[PDB]
């Protein structure tokens, strides 16, 4: 049981690891995240 | 009377178990498709 309230802690603190993670994925473009894209864009093409 | 007679149930306890081999699913091996996914 011990084990079981560690695996509850565990796991809910890992679904919102992976959420977190899911900030730096790509998605598509170079520069996953902020203003490495504005700082070489900053226009409507870096909008899109 | 004091009849008997039979009754049944199905329940369901359990289904199929799936998996996927994500990746494989979205792009069979070629090559750069992947690459495209990694990214």
């Amino acid at each position: 049981a011990l084990a079981k309230i560690q695996s509850v802690v565990n796991a809910n603190a890992q679904a919102l690891n992976s959420l977190l993670q899911q900030l730096f994925n790509k998605f598509g473009a170079i520069s996953s995240s902020l203003q490495e894209i504005l700082s070489r864009l900053d226009n409507l093409e870096a909008q899109v | 009377n004091f009849t008997i007679a039979g009754h049944e149930e199905f329940i369901q306890t359990s289904s199929p178990k799936v998996t996927i081999d994500c990746s494989a699913f979205v792009c069979s091996n070629y090559a750069a498709c992947h690459d495209l996914l990694s990214e």
